[PDB]
């Protein structure tokens, strides 16, 4: 039940325990130190600017307009959320990541624009 | 959806005036109406949007005016070629984006 | 000078599809909304369909809310509406149009500026 | 009208002063600066997550699921927010807001399931 | 279509590339290199909370309730979006920028309130 | 003691429009909501329109929905009522009234505690 | 909208009730039912609130109560000057906030 | 084999209350969401109501959405439905059914998998 | 909700089908249609559903298909035990899930 427990768990158990792992990732000699905690501060900020750019600010699970290519993986639910740990499935589609991403933004340039002009 | 007259009428020189009397969430609540001419035979034109407006390429002859929940179209220095049937549309809401009132056939004396 | 020519079907059977199509010319067409507004044989317009500028909005009178369907090419200057179930209800003159709706950014429509010379359907 | 300005208020006086207080949150020798100065930015991150699980993000009022347990006070509320000040407050609930923060983030958690299967 | 290469562009072109910007906002010898990273930081993250008190967290573009004074800019759209890119309307109204500030706080201020008494 | 009066208006034709307004002492006025409860001559008592005791919210009886605007001025102790259209529907006592809602941090109502004596409100 | 019988009556000393049957999303769902007494010529006053309280001011001969989709005023030592229009009304949403009963003449033998 | 047991109520005064029970066994209870299908006498099946697997949220026929109460319990494997006020329009066979919706994680239903026999409630 | 046919007969060896119209706003807009085999005296069984799926345990002698709003099931190698009633029922939306028609009463002659 403490932090990465659920790390060897299916996908659809390990997405129960996401706050366990949310709350993990904040918090000359002496300089290397704030190195480091400057640099941590930075990721988790740059992780939380693209959940933002996404529409996704403020939740742990997101769901978008962004359709599933097969092409980056055409495995079905049972398998993907009854099997396939997440650091499987990270391994599987890590090639696609930047094309999902790059997709996950145009979306939400697209929606923030349609509601602006509902609004008028 | 909006009433307006059939059968305005009046001799050349003579101003006509065409009523459309819509309702509180209609004319009441936008300002947006407008008014098109349609020749039989022929798409319609736009002569007044905006309530009192006119668009480049009309003339001042046609001048729009509304109150309360009534909207109308004033024709001052009438001429033959006025003849056609009006139409009074507004935009009503994001519901019920456009109604329009029958066609008031004009007709010159 | 703008025109908009519509090139779109005649007579259907009750209960069948026809589609209709408008292309246009002498304006920005990315720059305008545009709907479709219908005038029976023996009557006044009617508003039917309205879409945006860049093809993402659509809003219908509710007679055909679910049996048609508006939408916009902006590499081809084409605006289209896919109608079926074509009801008895549904003969007129369907007239293209620009006109209706404005982007925030721009100064506002909500009034036809153009309008095309109308395709006849007919329901049989 | 400044900063801590109401802290001698009610609560009820002080829940609108709350943008006061928000808005002064953030801003070898040199280097015990930069600490209180990376310090700052992570307590300050740790409050804005924590705002975020429980499903607050974006907001300084926000109302939960969650129901009073009177085992925590038992006041009504003439007694909260036309008396004790939010200094009082907090003294006579310190005890319980470990169990108060537990419960504001199962519910939450609860919620974006609910949803994600609405939206299926 | 880079980082700023909407900067000579109308205001109404350069609203479409707000994503370029935002993401290269983020990312003794050597202490000096800190407290510009840090001190980045900090300017983020103030820009991020406003953001938040005026309604406008996670988006790029946010409606308000707050009107316009002509007396800020008498312009009409064609030219402020068609014309005026979005370092001229800056230079324009400089001088109103706090008072605009203000009044969106104000607004969201009010917003919160009704929403809580309307959820009650 | 707490008072409400009104001081609005009498005989109005059909179609127009009439303003009432109460007058509020002996309490603190913008610490309580308020509202206007309507009585035919010949009737019950009817609830017509609620605000809030910031005046951001208002809230409407259907039947007046379109016709009615409730206000408040926290500064001198008034509520207002402006009614237009006027149908003879609407010939009625107007009462002033204390209570109908709470701000959330404050104890509920649900109840109307005080009330004025009623302005007669005549549409011919 | 809520149904409370005309004309309820008794002697002095002899108790009364007076009934008032709504609906489910109404009575049934929410528990603030609350009575008022109206003279003839004056304006009505509170008596029962949150279906069984009372304000400061009134009578402890005046006593509400509820069940189902029903709630009722009793009133018990009644007295000559009891007799008056008595209304009930309820919190019925936020979409239809209030809604009251007819009035029930209490006339006092 | 997978089976599912009602063992709820007979007959009820109109305007009365009654509640039912399914137990079940043979699969695993929590991972599917189950419904209530009522059928009259004379008549074809009619769905009642849904709740979810978790049993956070249901849902309703609009002619039982103020009355009936549909629940879970996960650790005892029990389906049950509370219903109040009972009209003589409610006299059924109500069968327990597994099946009518998915999880999101999971393949849709929109069908139902498996059915107990089903109660007889009469309102006399 | 639905309309499906009464009493679709035939003789053992010949095929039925029992046809199923709907409207656009459920058959016509969802995938989502099974069928339904109840003996008289028994609880339902499933038969088919998504359109053309049928579950482990049924024969293939059953089978489902559709076009526009209408839904059907066609049932080859009749038997004498094939006598019941057949239902179909279509997902219609998140306001209003399930509907149904009535029974058909298929006889084998
Ligand atoms: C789905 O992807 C199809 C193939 O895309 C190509 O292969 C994938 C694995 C990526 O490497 C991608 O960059 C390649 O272009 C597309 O042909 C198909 O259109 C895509 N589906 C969409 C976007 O509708
Ligand atoms: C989900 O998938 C299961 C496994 O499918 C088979 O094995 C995978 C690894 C692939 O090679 C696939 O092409 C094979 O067919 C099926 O057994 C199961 O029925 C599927 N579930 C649903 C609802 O379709
Ligand atoms: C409310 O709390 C009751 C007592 O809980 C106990 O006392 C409080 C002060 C805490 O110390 C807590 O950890 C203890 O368990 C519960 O019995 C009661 O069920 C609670 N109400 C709820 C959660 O419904
Ligand atoms: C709110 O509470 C007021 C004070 O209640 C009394 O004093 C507190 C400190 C406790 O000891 C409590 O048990 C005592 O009864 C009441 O005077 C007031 O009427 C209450 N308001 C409401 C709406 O109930
Ligand atoms: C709009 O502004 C008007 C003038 O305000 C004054 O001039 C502007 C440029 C600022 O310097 C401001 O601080 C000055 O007060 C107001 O008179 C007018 O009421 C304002 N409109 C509003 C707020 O409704
Ligand atoms: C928008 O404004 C255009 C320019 O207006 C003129 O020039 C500006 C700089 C000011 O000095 C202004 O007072 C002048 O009138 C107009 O040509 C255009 O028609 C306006 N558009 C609309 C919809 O009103
Ligand atoms: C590890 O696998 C077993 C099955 O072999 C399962 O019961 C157990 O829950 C799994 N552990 C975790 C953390 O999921
Ligand atoms: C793993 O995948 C299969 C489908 O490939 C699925 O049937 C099963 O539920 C999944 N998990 C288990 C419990 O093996
Ligand atoms: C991912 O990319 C590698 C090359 O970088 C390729 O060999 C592999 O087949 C790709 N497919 C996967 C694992 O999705
Ligand atoms: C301090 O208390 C007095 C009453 O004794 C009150 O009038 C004043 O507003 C209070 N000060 C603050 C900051 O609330
Ligand atoms: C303090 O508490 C009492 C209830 O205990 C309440 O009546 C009063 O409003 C509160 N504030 C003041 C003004 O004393
Ligand atoms: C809080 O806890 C302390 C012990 O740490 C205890 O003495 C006190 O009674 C508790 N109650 C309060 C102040 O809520
Ligand atoms: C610069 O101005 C020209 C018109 O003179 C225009 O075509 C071009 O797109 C503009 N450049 C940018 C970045 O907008
Ligand atoms: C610039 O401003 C004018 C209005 O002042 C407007 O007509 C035009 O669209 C704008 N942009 C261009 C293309 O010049
Ligand atoms: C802005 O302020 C300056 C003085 O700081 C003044 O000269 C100028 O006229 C003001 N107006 C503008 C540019 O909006």
């Amino acid at each position: 039940l403490g932090f990465l427990g659920a790390a060897g768990s299916t996908m659809g158990a390990a997405s129960m325990t996401l706050t366990v792992q949310a709350r993990n990732l904040l918090s000359h000699w002496g300089i290397k130190q704030l190195q480091a905690r400057v640099l941590a501060v930075e990721h988790y900020l740059r992780d939380q600017q693209l959940l933002g750019i996404w529409g996704c600010s403020g939740k742990l699970i997101c769901c978008t307009n962004v359709p599933w290519n097969s092409s980056w993986s055409n495995r079905n639910l049972s398998e993907i959320w009854d099997n396939m740990t997440w650091l499987q499935w990270d391994k599987e589609i890590s090639n696609y990541t930047q094309i999902i991403y790059g997709l996950l933004e145009e979306s939400q340039n697209q929606q923030e624009k349609n509601e602006q002009d509902l609004l008028a | 959806a909006l009433t307006q007259p059939p059968s305005v009428s009046g001799s050349p020189g003579q101003s006509v005036t065409i009523s459309c009397t819509g309702t509180s969430s209609d004319i009441g609540s936008y300002n947006y109406v407008s008014w098109y001419q349609q020749h039989p035979g022929k798409a319609p034109k736009l002569m007044i949007y905006d309530v009192t407006q006119r668009p480049s390429g009309v003339s001042d002859r046609f001048s729009g005016s509304k109150s309360g929940n009534t909207a109308s179209l004033t024709i001052s220095g009438l001429q033959a070629d006025d003849e056609a049937d009006y139409y009074c549309s507004a935009y009503a809401g994001r519901q019920t984006f456009y109604i329009f009132g029958g066609g008031t056939r004009l007709t010159v004396l | 000078e703008v025109q908009l020519v519509e090139t779109g079907g005649g007579l259907v059977q009750p209960g069948g599809s026809l589609k209709l199509s408008c292309r246009a010319s002498g304006y920005t067409f990315s720059s305008f909304a545009m709907s479709w507004v219908r005038q029976a044989p023996g009557k006044g317009l009617e508003w039917v369909s309205l879409i945006n500028d860049r093809g993402g909005l659509t809003f219908y009178v509710d007679s055909v809310k679910g049996r048609f369907t508006i939408s916009r090419d902006n590499s081809k200057n084409t605006l289209s509406l896919q109608m079926h179930s074509l009801r008895d209800g549904d003969t007129a003159v369907y007239y293209c149009a620009t006109g209706g709706m404005s982007s925030a950014l721009q100064s506002s429509k909500y009034y036809f500026d153009f309008w095309g010379q109308g395709a006849l359907v007919t329901v049989s």
